[PDB]
């Protein structure tokens, strides 16, 4: 789809889930965008260490 | 729910029985399949 | 006709999607949304 959608300064419309708690089952879908906790802390608000 | 598809099967009785769920036999026919793709852990009823 | 439908989900608050099943005085409505459901969902009818 380069010839339909490649932008010169990158087509930053599109998005994917980079990290999730575990595997998703076949034909499931998860839209929930909440913060991942790589540090063991009960992380809350928009960011953290 | 299985592999992204939810399912409903349903039936009703001809009886006007006294008070409690009877030990007769009548199997449920399929009503509808639904492609909902959501993880369900709990459910709730709606009354009038 | 007091049973009108069901909610199915996991958070029930629009953190993630959930399924609404309802019958009203017109039709059965089936819907999946980011639903902020009530802490006590119901239908109500002013009888007579
Ligand atoms: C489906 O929903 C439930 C609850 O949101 C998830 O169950 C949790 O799984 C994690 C990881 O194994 C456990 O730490 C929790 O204790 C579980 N919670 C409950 C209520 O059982 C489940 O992982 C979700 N799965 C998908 C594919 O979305
Ligand atoms: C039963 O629920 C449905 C769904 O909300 C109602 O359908 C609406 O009907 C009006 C009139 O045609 C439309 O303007 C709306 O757009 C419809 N809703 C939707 C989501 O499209 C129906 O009227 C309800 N009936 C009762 C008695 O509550």
């Amino acid at each position: 789809s380069n010839n339909l959608d490649s932008k010169v300064g990158g087509n930053y419309n599109y998005r994917y889930r980079l990290f999730r708690k575990s595997n998703l089952k076949p034909f499931e879908r998860d839209i929930s965008t909440e913060i991942y906790q790589a540090g063991s802390t009960p992380c809350n608000g928009v960011q953290g260490f | 729910n299985i592999d992204g598809y939810f399912k409903i099967y349903s039936k009703h009785t001809p009886i006007n029985l006294v008070r409690d769920l009877p030990h007769g036999f009548s199997a449920l026919e399929p009503l509808v399949d639904l492609p909902i793709g959501i993880n369900i852990t709990r459910f709730q009823t709606l009354l009038a | 006709n007091i049973i009108r439908g069901w909610i199915f989900g996991t958070t029930l608050d629009s953190k993630t999607q959930s399924l609404l099943i309802v019958n009203n005085a017109t039709n059965v409505v089936i819907k999946v949304c980011e639903f902020q459901f009530c802490n006590d969902p119901f239908l109500g009818v002013y009888y007579h």
